[PDB]
């Protein structure tokens, strides 16, 4: 994270999500329910940095992330870094691609959809434009600007 | 075993150009060699929780014509198989142990695909799915205009009415860009616009189309003239009234219409087409209607046999 | 000719161990070995007086199942065939006179008792009666118990939420009652306890049953658990938030559940059971109501038929 | 202690809620809104405890907690331990005591409550029988086991 | 500036003892000493966003008798303050720009609190909050009971009916416990039994109560016989017809009764008490509801008028 | 006489810029020095045939802080005035011979100015007609505007939401360009843009107006930030979706605004105004509502009292 002296010491086998934009680490633990497990966790908030001024760093032991599931974070922390890590050395290092197809965290902005009261969880297909991501829902089959969809 | 075999059928944009073929040829086969047999045995769910009589009477009498068995509800329902709470998952994960297949019609998009991630090996077809689609009413369309002018390329298309909102002009636009050299017409006021989706969708594959603000600019050139209902439900009473009384069709419009030409709606039409133009040899609607009735006995016998000798 | 030919079947009270017996034996044969045409030829009728999705399609789809006809209505009436003030007996009188067999559901108690002192020759099947009888619910759970068990003597059973007001789980504990050595468990807040009467006929009967507060408690011995909905629209919603929260059923809860358990609900369950349970081999509902159309083919054969070789 | 087999590191001044029971520590985060602070915050979940075998840790950076705000974490983590560090030093062991009114976090079972659809803040009070508290709602007026409030 | 001067009346736990003597005081003054003008240019908003003619003209009445202007509305069929969804807050917040006191009664419990946040400088007198509190009908049944009896200590009082659900028993329970030496009678079905919490209530604060199935168990020794409608959708019909007589009155029941006792009953009655009951001295239910408008004065007037002139 | 004196009050096109500073003139005097008893012995008609309850109960109320009587109705379900099928004609004639001035809202434009062909000398205030006018809201929102600004000239003001169907926003702009140098600010999705007319009317007196899609656009500086209500059935769900931002406000949003910005809206809010808004000095509409009092209060002096006192 640039950084040294006074912070969250490094683990042996496991994962750990760093460069996380600040105000976006507690956001990615809720969405994708990853403190949801027993292994050890380990989090670091508002961290001082020496590219990003601040940012947040999330350590999860023992627990894998396929590459697919790295480029889920690609809507919220897309210049984050994902260290796979075993025998206390950096083993694989990568980066989130905005992956086709984003399921279970984001929701259908349509009201009508039918997706709202029912036993099924989101999903949508990606798509790049100029200057967003259009999001369309498997369900409803319309489309949305990544702003509208992530939006209040 | 066919394509379509035991496959959903939820949406225009998961059907293929040979999968539309398909479906038509087959449908051209029974109307001349009924088979009213076929699915002797086989028992239909006619689902349709948003009330729909003439939809559902056309299926229905679909299903019959092939030998099934039907049993359903109409509801304009207060939770039907719900009672206060019940999810549609559950009454389809009921019904998929009933019936053979389902066909159901909702008011909610998305509704039938839900009803796919439920019903297990049991077909789910479409029926209408809030402003998403409409499958089926775009297959008999598409049969009544490959009928009436022996193929579904090189047409030149006008559309005239609600576009913004007509479901059944979007599924048949993007039904007939799978073909190739169709032109499109666009008659439209402002408020009733065909989307930009739409037409992005047809810049993007080569596809001409026009604006054009009276059905005399077009008629000349057109083959299938698709008139759509203005959901005034929507619009001001004045605003209704304006906009109504240009984009109406009257019998002396025709006087310069090409002789292969037809009439389209997918009804009721009360306030776009006089009756004067009922008897003339371009009004096609109530002919299209009846051909709803093969397009759907052809989806239903494609979907729940291996392989059919017609 | 078979023992329930021609007879009425209208409560559990009223039919013997063998009649049980004989119903779960015709079930089997008809769902391995289906007779379409058995029952071609006759028409039947469905007569909800009270509206029901669930148990009408189910029962609908029967009778196509064997080939018959069938007319009806759904009402959630207007004195259907009454007009302010036609009595049941007449309609009946009438209807009888229309088709083979009768089925009906009706608001009040005694109904269709009522209908068979009208309906002459024609056998009348009660789909429900008020609170009273429900007995083709009771058969399909039977026949699911029995299926999923191999058996209806010596089953832990336990019945689990509105156990007061029921009449499924009355039912279901009368015809339990009818064969030896059955365990009860019955997990009820106070406010909806299963019924002292019905605690008297077990006890005068031999049957040990035994009143628990949670599932946890009887999970490791239960063969067979029975959900029932709690009727909400009777208590007060705060009341209703504080009983519901402890008799509903995750998957969890299942983690020390025999491998024989079956979880069985005649639905609509919404509060009572959550969907991660449904994953689980236990999670038996749905082929619980599946199994709906087979008791009631049997129940139809049975009655229309001197004899059935199957 | 547990803090120093590899270094989550100790802080300065702000508090250190400590033994949180595992599971419990990103429930906090959330009900309470912990992370919506630009103060150096550092998490640790399912890290071991002798006495219970794992825990859940937070160290909010230069922030404390009064008497009331340490009473409500009573409800989710009453063996736990607050401390106010004064520059390095553990000066002030705390401990959530049961309080009389919970506010903001809990939601009325009671479905029929005005409180739900409104612009207003949950209000429960809270007392102890046959041990198991049972919660007053301000609005429903109504009482619940705090285990029904807390299912939902 | 009197006690009760611009305060809400939201719940019977929020006043205290001097707090409704002062309100029944100040009742005995106005009924005995009528002021019709003393609210003169006032103007009073009669909120029922849940319909109730009897409460909702009583409250006006008084109203009126004091001289207050009215504005409001009834049984708000959607909404209601520019119809459509804003919640009540906002309806509150707007009707409080208009008027000098805010009376409702709504479905749902804490309505009345919430309104009191939004209420600004207006007060808000609680007609009704779902199965919550409804303090002017304890204040009216209060005043009856110390009139005719002389006094609230140390009565014999029995409840019967629905102690379960009756908001007002509950209510009238509580406000009797603020005074010395009441002894109480619960009389109902164990369906229906007086809440596990206002027992305990009663039993922290050192009351004597009882629990009765008849009526003439304790008959000879009441003071006041307060009877309750037992709500039928609560039971069963065949149950409600097993336990009815639990709680009828009859004239011939009031044999052995004191010559003070007098009998209560919110209303309706029809159910519970006959009319042969009506010609005897005991019959105070009218003349109850009567006191309903002196009681609802006396609370307008407290509320709204700083120095009280009696 | 005053200048509004025995008139009627139908549209906001027949109020001048003297009548309309007549109305706030007047507005302001009454809500300094109240006069309870101006119209004391007379008898207003609160005639709802489209039932408004914050509309009716400011009226209402309104009547009554000035001293008279009130008869009328709302939601007329059926006809109203002797239920049946007359004419709105015959309904007026007739109520003309009981009342004193007919306020009255119903859902046909026209409505109004039809009433007063048959009021005789009995004045009639348009509380709403259909999509028409709404001259006493325009009247109320001229008042906040002005008593927060200091004036009805020279103002930044914007309009958001829907521009197209909102008589109160077209009714509000063409009040104001009665005024000199008011620069507007459109602010909707192009679907529910400012109507063409409002836009020429505003050319020809040669008014500043430009359209933005966003508030933040020209937050900094606008004087009232006028918002509206975006019917929902108007639009389809997700394009009501995909512009939803466009017209809604949160507290964040005020950042850059004037200390002297106020934030008004009709109500009901709820879909396009936060709740954190509240809180601020700029929320301005529950104020704004009050502000009908006056408004209100100040038409009926006018039109039924020859000399004004004020
Ligand atoms: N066994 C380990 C090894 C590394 N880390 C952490 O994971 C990241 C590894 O970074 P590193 O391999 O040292 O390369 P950097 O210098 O950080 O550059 P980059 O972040 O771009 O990879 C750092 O946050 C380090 O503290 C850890 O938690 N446990
Ligand atoms: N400057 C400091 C001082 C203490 N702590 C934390 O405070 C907690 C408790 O430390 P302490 O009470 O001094 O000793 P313990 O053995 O941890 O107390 P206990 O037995 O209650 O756990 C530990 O997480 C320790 O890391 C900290 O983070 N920064
Ligand atoms: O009311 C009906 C008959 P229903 O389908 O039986 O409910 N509408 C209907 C029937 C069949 C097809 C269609 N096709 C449309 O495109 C409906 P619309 O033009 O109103 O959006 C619409
Ligand atoms: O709403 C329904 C479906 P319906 O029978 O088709 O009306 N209820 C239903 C359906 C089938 C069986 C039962 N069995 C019951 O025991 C009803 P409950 O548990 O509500 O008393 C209940
Ligand atoms: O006389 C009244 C008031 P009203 O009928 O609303 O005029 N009784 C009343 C009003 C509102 C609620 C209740 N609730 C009760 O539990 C008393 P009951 O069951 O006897 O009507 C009772
Ligand atoms: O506050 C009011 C009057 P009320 O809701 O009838 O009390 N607004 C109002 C009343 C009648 C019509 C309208 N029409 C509008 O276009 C304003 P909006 O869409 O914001 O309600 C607005
Ligand atoms: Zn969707
Ligand atoms: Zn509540």
């Amino acid at each position: 994270t640039h950084d040294n002296k006074l912070q969250v010491e490094a683990i042996k086998r496991g994962t750990v999500i760093d460069h996380i934009p600040a105000q976006i680490g507690f956001k990615l633990l809720s969405l994708f329910k990853l403190t949801e497990t027993d292994q050890r966790i380990t989090i670091g908030l508002n961290l001082p940095s020496g590219e990003m001024g601040r940012k947040d760093l999330i350590k999860i032991e023992n627990t894998f992330l396929s590459e697919d599931q790295v480029d889920q974070l690609a809507l919220y922390a897309p210049q984050a870094t994902v260290n796979r890590i075993d025998n206390y050395e950096v083993v694989g290092k990568s980066r989130p691609s905005l992956p086709e197809r984003i399921d279970n965290v984001l929701v259908c902005p349509n009201s009508n959809c039918i997706s709202h009261a029912e036993p099924v969880s989101s999903s949508f297909a990606v798509r790049k434009r100029a200057n967003d991501i259009a999001l369309k829902c498997k369900y409803c089959e319309k489309e949305f600007s990544h702003n509208v969809v992530l939006a209040n | 075993a066919n394509p379509l075999y035991q496959k959903h059928i939820i949406s225009i944009n998961d059907l293929s150009r040979d999968d539309l073929n398909l479906v038509l040829a087959t449908a051209a086969k029974l109307k001349a060699n009924p088979q009213p047999e076929l699915l002797k045995h086989k028992v239909i769910a006619s689902c349709f929780f948003e009330a729909s009589t003439r939809t559902r009477l056309s299926f229905e009498t679909s299903m019959h014509r092939l030998g099934a068995s039907v049993v359903g509800f109409s509801d304009s329902a207060n939770t039907s198989l719900g009672k206060k709470g019940e999810t549609l998952a559950d009454t389809i994960s009921v019904i998929s142990t009933y019936v053979d297949a389902i066909v159901m019609r909702h008011p909610q998009e998305g509704a039938a695909r839900l009803a796919t991630e439920f019903s297990g090996n049991v077909p789910v077809l479409n029926a209408g799915d809030g402003s998403n689609q409409h499958p089926t009413q775009t297959l008999l369309d598409l049969f009544t205009i490959q009928e009436t002018q022996g193929r579904l390329d090189n047409l030149h298309v006008a559309m005239v009415g609600d576009l913004k909102y007509g479901r059944t002009v979007h599924s048949l636009t993007q039904a007939l860009a799978k073909f190739d050299g169709n032109r499109f017409y666009f008659i439209a006021p402002d408020a009733l616009a065909m989307p930009q989706y739409i037409l992005d969708m047809l810049d993007e594959k080569g596809i001409a189309w026009s604006l054009h603000s009276s059905i005399e600019e077009v008629m000349a050139e057109v083959d299938i003239l698709y008139m759509t209902r203005v959901q005034k439900e929507r619009l001001d009473p004045s605003e209704y009234a304006n906009v109504k009384a240009q984009f109406v069709l009257r019998a002396s419009d025709l006087h310069n219409a090409k002789a292969n030409m037809k009439v389209l709606h997918p009804l009721p039409r009360v306030d776009e087409i006089a009756t004067d133009v009922d008897k003339t040899p371009h009004a096609w609607y109530f002919q299209q209607a009846g051909n709803g009735i093969f397009a759907r006995q052809a989806l239903l016998a494609l979907v729940l046999n291996r392989d059919l000798v017609l």
